[PDB]
DNA sequence: GCATTAATGCATCCGCGGCCGCCCTGGAGAATCCCGGTGCCGAGGCCGCTCAATTGGTCGTAGACAGCTCTAGCACCGCTTAAACGC
DNA sequence: CGTTTAAGCGGTGCTAGAGCTGTCTACGACCAATTGAGCGGCCTCGGCACCGGGATTCTCCAGGGCGGCCGCGGATGCATTAATGC
């Protein structure tokens, strides 16, 4: 994830990311920093709590 | 054409990295199940709070520390760099214990 | 044909010789100059009572045995008979001076 | 039929040829330092409150000031060996 | 091993500092009244936490020219054996 994250910020590498749910639970403080347009999220009975 | 360090370049990098940092080497649950453990047989169903279990951490980790410093000058003084049995020994009695 | 003992032999019959026995190994008088001579520096025309010597001997001679006993058995752990300096230093060091 | 004798099927002996490994120099690779970049959270400021410090009075009480005494430390002189020292 | 310098010890004349005892007098223990500085509560925002970008230094990487071998086959000595002449 740090060998997909040294291409990250300053260009623009990708048009979508995937990223796992459970992932940005630890990886919650890397995510924030960059701004983004669409967070769309599959099978939402999971985030119902 | 594997990369491979040679052996004594990589303890010394982690003097350079742990010695830098003050966090605790010992995790919480087993030195919490290990104070329990010996709370058990001294008196049954006691209690421990949140705090005073950090303290007993940093002391056995800071004296462990120093114990390793003094039993590390003690195999300094066999003129090797490994330690053994007989140098904790020998830091350990000659500490007035 | 000379009589003569062999190199070990009376160093052990003066550690039996020696050892029974409870008397001072320093005289009077260059231990009494020695404390007037410390005592000079810090404070100018000073007396001693006749006691309150022996007790700066004996502690002194008591304490200077010990360390030779720790620091004798850091030269045992150093695989032979001869103390050196880095064994009054390591001897010194790790009873926490 | 038997000796002998030349042919010949192997004989060990000799001679020629192949086997590379260790110092010196070709740089390769990633760990660290430092400077931004933005999200996070507890240090301290502000307020409400509130309680032992402060001030003064009372009262009695041990500590410094002599006072006097007394007694072992100080400085010393001289036999008498005895550890310290040089080698 | 032999040779010396100096403590141990017996005895001496002192004194100056150690040591037990009255006086009173500063001077600290014990007690009311005020309050103001310090302590519980709070809620923010600028320094702190973590990591990218990039330069820098870290720390290891694999090929290149100098020696003395053993592996093996040709040989052609030896011994045999059937041809063959007696």
């Amino acid at each position: 994830r740090k060998e997909k994250r040294k291409g990250w910020n300053k260009p623009d590498a990708f048009h979508v990311c995937i990223v796992s749910y459970q992932l940005v639970v630890q990886d919650q403080h890397s995510f924030k920093r960059k701004r983004w347009q669409y967070m769309v999220l599959d099978e939402a009975h999971n985030i119902k709590n | 054409k594997p990369h491979r360090y040679k052996p004594g370049t990589v303890a010394l990098r982690e003097i350079r990295r742990f010695q830098k940092s003050t966090e605790l080497l010992i995790r919480k649950l087993p030195f919490q199940r290990l104070v329990r453990e010996i709370a058990q047989d001294f008196k049954t169903d006691l209690r421990f709070q949140s705090s005073a279990i950090g303290a007993l951490q940093e002391s056995v980790e800071a004296y462990l520390v120093s114990l390793f410093e003094d039993t590390n000058l003690a195999a300094i003084h066999a003129k090797r760099v490994t330690i053994q049995k007989k140098e904790i020994k020998l830091a350990r009695r000659l500490r007035g214990e």
